[PDB]
């Protein structure tokens, strides 16, 4: 039922800036924030930030601060996360999800995940 | 224009056909009502219980309760953390009828339950030999129309709240009541999580989807949730809210209140906790 | 912030065995833990958001345990689809942190 479809592999130079996407089906992103995770292999799923579609309202790890910047466009349903000042320290696997519950904070329902690659070639 | 409660759908009591309002619903509520509604049991039972044994400790969880909802904040709020951002703020009673001084709240929220009979105060509770003559010493002889203050203070008619010498059933109700100046889904909805994380409810199936606006012209027991638990509001005093409100000289003549689900909260405690909480004094009284 | 730590990077087990993950938080965490898997695929799943308790769809052979810094996850008998990686994370202070994830797998020769 509740689905989000996350967008293809992605491969840039360093230096440049990423948007990925994040497409909700079976719900309105009104109802719920949205969270981006990072995944790094050796290094463990870590937190970015989280933005309230509703209001606009985001918040990041301090770790990604001056770094990610999430938007939402709730017409079409859909998040997006902008990566800026790339280097190879992020390339990794992100995470688009949500929670449901506002006390407990889990995360409910994941996307498949969307590699991002960053090299010169 | 009123506010808009997207997830929860409005509903009506009195006439307001809605064309989509142009009938009496036109303004903000001037109050929400929230209801914690605490059922409560001493569910290993014994021999040698006395009826006051029945709901002294499960009274004496009402300033815990009490504490938890007051220091509540929403972790990751993107608009407001705790209660004293959204909730309705009392200054000073009548300048006449100050009787009901440390009864009622003075400064601060709107926020009543059992616990303000003792000041919200442990001590002062464990202090008392005789909680009937304590909830009971202000009541009218039935002389004064308006609203009890057993009633206000309780949250239900009375004789659902099991507190009497002669409840056969052990499971005694009553409620905390929050008036709110403003409607937040998120922080409701989190302090409605908090609350059956912290005390989950047996199967329970109360109706959450309904704000209900409300416009004044003029052996071991077990504890159940069923119909006769939902919409408890309806059946206090007419006079309920209206009373509730002219103690603070807050008028509900020609404007409206939202009254919202309630919140269901258990309590199961242990014959520990109900002798604990045992005044020596009864021991050897009857 | 908080740091949270698994014991244990691998274990393996067999079907039908008893399994037992555990992981141990730098502080309080007032039973604020939830537990998630990832699969082979890479796939997500949420597991055992609130301690103890379980997450609509997941076979009742997952349950938690624990209390102060140190919580577990327990897979009653460990079946086929069980194979994957465990994490835990706490939702008590605000930046969430996740535990290095511990893999389960089969015994090998
Ligand atoms: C009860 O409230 C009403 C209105 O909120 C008060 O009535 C008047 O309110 C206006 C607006 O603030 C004041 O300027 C007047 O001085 C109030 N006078 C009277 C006679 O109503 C009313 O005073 C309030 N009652 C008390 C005891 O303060």
């Amino acid at each position: 039922e509740v689905q989000l479809q996350q967008s293809g592999a992605e491969l840039v130079r360093p230096g440049a800036s990423v948007k990925l996407s994040c497409t909700a089906s079976g719900f309105k992103i009104k109802d719920d924030y949205i969270h981006w995770v990072k995944q790094r292999p050796e290094q463990g799923l870590e937190w970015i930030g989280r933005i309230d579609p509703a209001n606009g309202h985001t918040r990041y790890a301090p770790k990604f601060q001056d770094k990610a910047t999430i938007t939402a466009d709730t017409s079409s349903n859909t998040a997006y996360l902008q990566l800026s000042s790339l280097t190879s320290e992020d390339t990794a696997v992100y995470y688009c999800t949500r929670y449901n519950d506002y006390d407990a904070f889990y995360f409910d329902y994941w996307g498949q995940g969307t590699t991002l690659t960053v090299s010169s070639a | 224009g009123p506010v808009e409660f997207s997830t929860p759908v409005k509903d009506y009591f009195p006439p307001s056909p809605d064309v989509v309002r142009p009938d009496w619903y036109v303004g903000a509520p001037v109050a929400y009502i929230q209801q914690i509604f605490v059922k409560a049991t001493v569910s290993p039972w014994q021999k040698n219980f006395l009826a006051v044994d029945v709901f002294r400790s499960p009274l004496s969880r009402v300033f815990q309760l009490v504490e938890e909802i007051r220091n509540h904040a929403l972790r990751d709020s993107s608009g407001v953390k705790s209660l004293e951002e959204v909730c309705l703020q009392v200054t000073d009673l009548l300048p006449g009828l100050k009787k009901l001084r440390n009864l009622l709240p003075e400064h601060g929220c709107l926020l009543l339950s059992p616990g303000n009979f003792w000041q919200n105060d442990r001590e002062r509770f464990n202090a008392d030999p005789d909680i009937i003559k304590t909830i009971h010493q202000h009541e009218p002889k039935a002389l004064q129309t308006s609203a009890t203050l057993k009633d206000l203070l309780f949250g239900l008619p009375g004789k659902y709240s099991g507190v009497n010498l002669y409840n056969r059933k052990r499971v005694v109700s009553y409620t905390v009541t929050l008036g709110l100046q403003r409607y937040d889904s998120r922080f409701l909805s989190s302090l409605r999580s908090r609350l059956k994380l912290l005390h989950p409810s047996p199967n329970c199936t109360l109706r959450e989807d309904s704000i209900v606006h409300v416009h004044f012209k003029e052996t071991e027991a077990e504890v159940t949730w069923g119909a006769e638990d939902e919409e408890i509001w309806r059946k206090l005093s007419f006079r309920h809210w209206p009373s509730l409100f002219s103690y603070y000289n807050i008028t509900l003549a020609k404007r409206y209140i939202s009254i919202l689900p309630a919140i269901p909260v258990t309590l199961y405690l242990n014959p520990q906790e109900a002798l604990e909480v045992r005044h020596p004094q009864e021991a050897n009284r009857y | 912030d908080i740091q949270m730590t698994q014991t244990t990077s691998s274990l393996s087990a067999s079907l039908g065995d008893r399994v037992t993950i555990s992981c141990r938080a730098s502080q309080d965490i007032r039973n604020y833990l939830n537990w998630y898997q990832q699969k082979p695929d890479g796939t997500v799943k949420l597991l055992i958001y609130y301690t103890s308790r379980l997450h609509s769809g997941v076979p009742s052979r997952f349950s938690g345990s624990g209390s102060g810094t140190d919580y577990s996850l327990t897979i009653s008998n460990l079946e086929q689809e069980d194979i994957a990686t465990y994490f835990c994370q706490q939702t008590n202070t605000l930046p969430w942190t996740f535990g290095g994830g511990t893999k389960v797998e089969i015994k090998r020769t």
